[PDB]
């Protein structure tokens, strides 16, 4: 922070409500000690701007016009946030640039346009080159991904991240496409169209419209593509997480249940789905709950094609298909299956009711004793067992979790099937994983599946800080500059908090054991534990129903209501006997062959396992607005999205370290007019440092390495600054000498 | 000879020369001030004065001597090797664009014949000459 | 050639008697099909200059000042003669810079003029340092064959070359220096200075005061230095080659004999030395011919001290050094034993001859036997032997051949002795060779000893050709590029006219055993076997006893007479003889324990065996005057050695080849104005192809590759003119509109 | 409407305008010829005649007629993304230092006020203002 630079002119960016910052010019040089600066703005004309003491800072000085909207940050003058956040608007608005280098990751900003920029032609256009010499591209990183894994002989990773409408899912598949392209044929059996295969399939059974998104992915994937000796795709492998299972049971206003359902309902009318006894997607409890059966854009009688054209040649036979369809079809009928109460404690099923009939024919089980089930719990004391009936309300909830665990298995069968048929005969030599997962979220309620997505988002994290960390500490150890000079952000605090023994998920599974466990006992739990003992651990102030996680991103109040519910995911063993018995259908009895917390926290770690030894690439996709719209951008949602996928961080611990790096040779050459013809030695590199520690008395300000001098943020913009002066008052004294002899020779002209 | 000099510079009869050409006579006497240094003196006006208001020989003296009370440090700066030559080319730049800018035709003036077939003046021959 | 770039104020360079070229400037436009250009001169006013037809040739055109004097070319516009020699000359007059890089090669001008960058201080600053972050340097190159051995896995070497008096054994021992500083103690063995301590040892006995250099060389070195398997030094080798033997017993005017001579006689009144009946300088035969007993700033005497400490130093014992300076004393007073002739065909020497009786006691022989076989020659038929006298003539030529074999068995004694000092017992895990050997020679009479010299420069000179060529085939293989667009210079056809069968040296050994061979029944051999049927031999036009060979430098005519002779190096084996009797002296007969073109060839040959297995690091030292001048440049001399070292016609290929290469994205951000809107395509190299093809019509001038354009040379200066006068031409129609705006608005107010 | 002009710019009483005031009359009618267009039409003299021979309307308007017998696509060569932008800094510069060199004061009174606050002109606008 140099004070220097705050002369007159000198513009600068100030806080500003509507578009987080905005630009204003100095109309007086600062003063050391000045409580204020005089500034000029763009409307309102002049105001004098207070400047806080105690944390005396001033403002971040913009760069300047001509250095601005580059392909990369690396030739700004000054770091910081405006000057990212200025970068990024100027590239998208100005110059509908969406991918832009931010240090070591591709930053992607989604137009909500087609740009012509993903033909084949593009796609070879970047095979074969430096990503120094193309423009910013996901193709680009997937090429430098494909070439490190050959060089460097290891295995690599891309991961892309971002809140729900952000890009990550159409980012994954043009690097998978990319992939599939540069790197195609070990054989004749057509590998790169049955791994691209593999998409239509996902997208039908795990994406729904949500309010933020028409093709929202509401579970994770990795995606591990493998690769022969001679680094050609031989298959893949994939690995799924946090399937909301919900979505099968409920929407909200405005959203769809999962696409497949629309699908069907669209091909209800086709011959071979005759038996399914179908009705449109307004007719089922469980599809039309959103008020929103079509997606603009979407025909879903035409994605049904698609989706059956996939699973054909992924090798899912005809008749485990119809098997699909005939389960999903169940699951439809079984949420129109209506309840009449008894009193407040028993319930029945209406005679001859149609939707448990057709549940029944689909499912290949008997009605009689699927309507029992339906309507009685068998519970289980020490000594023996017994049957009791259940309330209109709690048979509705048991069926809701049938439902939830008929889809959820499911699922899991399709991506088994799916692994099976891009599974290769020979091990891969190697692989490079694509990760799209939920970035971190934070909502007004939140609950258990937040928590569970934030802290996949602080392990991930915490490989990212460690990856930046690695690379600039070898630039230091290079220089031998001592490495203890490096600043990191530490994820693992929050972390412990989280997974620890005593953290929260550990004490949420103690609480889930005991008979009189609940959601109040366990919010006490938490309070004796880690209140006032971990700093990372608050309380809200008026609730004894919640907790406070300090996050990376952000504080997270999460509602305690409904945690051990979701952690236990309930259903009736019962229910699901009968359709395990299921006679003569054979696929139903295949879908069923830890809490959620405990089963949660191995397979992340299972996947941290997987990724940690790889070399990682990073995408940061940002969503511009809130309503699709083409190219419109807002500034406070462009901050807070920055902010949460830890690049405003990475870029302030840059910019606070030893941003700026000159070779000896570099430095005499551009400040040998600062240096005494007495101070240069034929050792150039002891001059350099003989005449900076004279030039800048403060030795916190650069470290002298091996080839290179460090100096810190501003004190290459110092040494400008007086540069410039020295350069001006030699040109000064020239001019007024040449300006004497020019008067002195005219007035001998005029005198003769 | 200050009064000698003070006449010539009056071009209409009143005794007294402009306000814009204080400092050329400052420079024909010998004195070598920055335009900055004559426009401290003279009460740092704007536009309109400078092409305006008159001053007498009376009213000018204590402007000559206040002027009245190295150059090769200067010309040291330019030159990027230390070998006694700076560019003339970079020089032409420098002296219109920085400090207080001169015109294409002032540097070309004090310029013409002291280039090299190189592009090279030998500075401290230049800086004795324009002494 | 482009004669697009010859428009008016354009400065091109000249021919010129005194300074090789000379500035012009253009007065007016060249347009196509003119004869003449009309130029401006810096004295003379203006010229018209006359266009050569048929070879239709434009002169060079003259880089901006600003470009000029930087540490290598790689910036020019413009890369051709007049350049390289003005680059070299400003950097050397102007800045007092003698190092600079000319593509591969360090180019090193002799200051004549100590300069203080040799210091513990610089090598330090070179040491751990990329050659492109420091200033040019000898050392530079050092630290870059120590980096390359160890990054490589390979063998290098260091090849100075050189007319006499230009500074390769200076440079050679630099680079030594730096070695034995940056890769010291392999041991407490003082392995470093024990290698260096050769440098005075083979300086006594092989250098020579010259009228071209006051320590001349007068043999080849090629020294191997050994590393162990962590880089350290851990000993030596050394080859020699070419010894001038006939320095001996003759010197021209201002000459010397060998230093050590010099040192010995200087050391006359040392006690130890009282058996040597040494005189002066002045009063030996072998000593006195030059009239130059002294070199300015020599001290022979401390010199002597110097090399007796050195021998010490490598294990060579009080005893053996006195044997040493018995037979070098031995020699001088040989070379003052008188002959008186008796007939035409008789000689004796005197009774009682004092300089026979003082070579008897220092070599141990019997003055009888010495002087019987100094006056008779031992004959041979097939059938018998027989005894001739001979005349006082022959006897002197004689006696001066054993002076001279003597001499050359003492230094080959003296090198053995070195390397068995200075040999590891554990063989060396790599090496680095620095060779320091004659350039190429040639004076108004040249003999065998010049033919031996420019052959070992053919071969040198092949290898680095080779050696360019191998590393421009890789830079256009990477970019898909034909490398058969590569031009070379081939030495082969040279060395085939040299060293093949039925080639000069193979008929000159067989003329050499013909009882009746001659130099001039060798000539008419010569001119049987090669005269018009070899485009590289020519024969002169007045004489028949005299041939030429085109060699890469230059043609070379080589007088026949002395040949054979000095081909077959006779000495009498009875006087051999004598001396290897020696009965209580043990040095003497340890000395004497194929032709010499013969021997020669076999001895290159195992040279370059041993660098073309080596990566070859050049340094090429200008002598820039004839008179040793401190800070003094010739240009036609300049200019002569570039040539005569293949600088020139590397520069000439490299200019005439494709010099300007950009990669894609660089080509469309500075031409994107030279393109309709309507040819920008998303395909970004796709643009630059369509474009190019339309600005620049002769497909001969580029080459699309992988990353990169190839461009000709004045290709991209071309662009530059057209991208000029685009920018002026918009920037012209945007001015127009502003004057008659203001002008609007000015009328309008004087009509108000 | 060409003569209630021609008489405007006669400072002396000859029925005649100067030399160089040529260019600034057809210019002040609607014309916008360069420098060397009008220097052509004139005679092309050096910078005697320049300030010094006069004429008269009778011999101007075969001199009017001469010049009277897109703009877009200059400012759209400066435009180095093709986005309707151009930094004035960089127009400040090429119509101050290249072609028709105009001073520092002629850009600054037709560019103000068309700058925004990153440094850029929309010259679609910017050009339909100076026509
Ligand atoms: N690069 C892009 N080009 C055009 N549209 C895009 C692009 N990236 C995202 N979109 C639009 O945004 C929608 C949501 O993107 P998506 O990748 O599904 O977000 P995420 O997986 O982060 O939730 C896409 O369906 C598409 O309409
Ligand atoms: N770099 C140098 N600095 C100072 N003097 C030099 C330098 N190089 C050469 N010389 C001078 O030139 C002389 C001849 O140089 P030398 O290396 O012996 O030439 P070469 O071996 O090529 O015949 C040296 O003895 C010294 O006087
Ligand atoms: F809705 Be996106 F798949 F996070
Ligand atoms: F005289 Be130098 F050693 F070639
Ligand atoms: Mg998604
Ligand atoms: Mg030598």
């Amino acid at each position: 922070a140099a004070s220097e630079l705050y002369t007159k002119y000198a513009r600068v960016w100030i806080p500003d409500p509507e578009e987080v910052w905005k630009s204003a010019e100095l109309l007086k040089d600062y003063k050391p000690g000045d409580k204020v600066l005089q500034l000029r703005l763009e409307e309102g004309k002049d105001l004098e701007y207070c400047l806080d003491p105690k944390t005396k800072e001033l403002p971040p000085l913009r760069n300047p016009d001509i250095l601005v909207g580059e392909n990369d940050l690396t030739a700004l003058s000054y770091l910081h946030e405006p000057a990212v956040l200025h970068n990024l608007k100027v590239r998208f608005i100005d110059s509908k640039l969406i991918y832009t280098y931010c240090g070591i990751v591709l930053v992607a900003i989604n137009p909500y346009e087609q740009l012509p920029i993903y033909g084949e032609d593009i796609i070879n256009a970047y095979s074969g080159q430096n990503m120094g010499d193309m423009d910013p591209h996901i193709f680009a990183v997937a090429e430098e991904a494909y070439k490190q894994m050959a060089r460097d002989e290891r295995n690599q990773s891309i991961i892309v991240s971002g809140e729900s409408g952000a890009g990550k899912t159409v980012s994954a598949k043009y690097a998978m496409r990319y992939f599939a392209t540069v790197s195609g044929s070990a054989s004749e059996a057509n590998v790169e169209e049955k791994v691209l295969a593999s998409n239509p399939i996902m997208e039908s059974i795990g994406n729904a419209k949500t309010t933020r998104n028409d093709n929202s992915s509401r579970f994770g994937k990795y995606i591990e593509i493998g690769f022969d000796k001679r680094y050609r795709i031989i298959g893949a492998n994939m690995r799924t997480y946090l399937l909301e299972k919900s979505r099968v049971v409920f929407q909200a206003e405005e959203e769809r249940n999962y696409h497949i359902f629309y699908q069907l309902c669209a091909s209800a009318a086709l011959p071979e789905f005759k038996t399914l006894r179908l009705g449109n997607a307004n007719y089922f409890h469980y599809t039309k709950q959103g008020g929103s059966p079509v997606i603009d854009g979407i025909d879903d009688a035409k994605e049904m094609v698609n989706t059956r054209q996939a699973c054909t040649l992924l090798g899912i036979s005809d008749s485990y298909q119809m098997g699909i369809f005939r389960i999903l079809a169940g699951i439809l009928h079984l949420g129109n299956v209506e309840f009449a109460s008894r009193d407040s404690d028993s319930c029945a099923i209406p005679p001859k009711h149609d939707p448990l009939t057709i549940f029944c024919d689909l499912m290949g089980v008997d009605y009689e004793e699927m309507a029992h089930w339906l309507c009685h719990r068998k519970l289980a004391t020490a000594t023996e067992t017994y049957i009791k009936p259940i309330s209109k309300l709690h048979a509705i909830n048991a069926r809701d979790a049938l439902a939830k665990h008929i889809y959820a298995n499911l699922f899991n069968w399709i991506v088994d099937h799916v692994n099976k048929a891009l599974h290769s005969t020979v091990k891969q030599h190697s692989f490079i994983g694509v990760l799209d997962i939920y970035g971190f979220e934070t909502f007004e309620i939140n609950s258990f599946e937040q928590f569970c997505i934030n802290y996949a988002n602080e392990k991930l994290q915490q490989q990212f800080n460690m990856h930046v960390f690695k690379l600039e500490q070898e630039e230091y150890m290079k220089e031998q500059i001592p490495w203890t000079l490096i600043d990191f952000y530490d994820n693992q605090p929050c972390i412990n908090l989280i997974e620890a023994k005593m953290g929260v998920l550990d004490l949420l599974d103690e609480e889930c054991k005991m008979p009189k466990g609940s959601d109040d006992t366990w919010a006490q739990k938490l309070y004796n534990t880690h209140l006032n003992k971990c700093a990372l651990f608050e309380k809200p102030r008026l609730s004894n129903k919640a907790f406070i996680i300090k996050h990376f991103a952000d504080k997270v109040e999460y509602q305690c209501e409904g945690f051990l519910e979701k952690n236990k995911d309930t259903v009736y063993e019962e229910q699901i006997k009968v359709l395990k018995s299921s006679k003569k259908f054979k696929l139903l009895p295949e879908l069923f062959q830890k809490t959620v917390g405990h089963q949660f926290r191995n397979s992340l770690h299972l996947l941290m396992e997987t990724l940690n030894a790889t070399t990682p690439h990073y995408v940061r996709c940002i969503k511009p607005n809130d309503f699709k719209f083409p190219f419109t951008f807002d500034e406070k949602r462009a901050v807070q999205q920055l902010r949460a996928c830890g690049v405003l961080e990475t870029i302030r611990i840059s910019a606070a370290g030893f941003p700026s790096r000159w070779t000896y040779q570099e430095f005499f050459s551009r400040y040998r007019v600062l240096m005494k013809q007495k101070d240069v030695l034929s050792d150039r590199k002891q001059t350099c440092k003989n005449v900076l520690e004279k030039l800048i008395l403060d030795k916190d300000k650069y470290q002298f390495g091996k080839t290179k001098i460090f100096f810190r943020a501003g004190q290459v913009a110092y040494l400008e600054k007086i540069r410039a002066d020295k350069l001006r008052a030699a040109c000064i004294r020239i001019q007024k000498t040449i300006r004497g002899w020019l008067m002195r020779k005219k007035y001998m002209r005029m005198r003769r | 000879e200050f009064k000698e000099a003070f006449e010539l510079f009056d071009r209409v009869g009143d005794g007294k020369i402009l306000y814009s050409q204080c400092g050329d006579v400052m420079r024909a006497l010998g004195q070598n001030p920055t335009n900055a240094e004559v426009l401290k003196v003279l009460g740092n006006p704007k536009s309109d004065e400078l092409k305006s208001r008159r001053v007498d020989f009376e009213t000018f003296l204590p402007m000559l001597q206040a002027v009245a009370k190295d150059y090769l440090e200067g010309f040291r700066v330019f030159d990027k090797e230390g070998n006694g030559k700076v560019m003339g080319a970079e020089l032409r730049h420098v002296l219109t664009t920085l400090g207080e800018k001169m015109t294409e035709e002032e540097v070309e003036t004090v310029l013409a014949g002291h280039e090299d077939s190189n592009g090279c003046i030998n500075y401290e021959a230049f800086l004795k000459h324009i002494l």
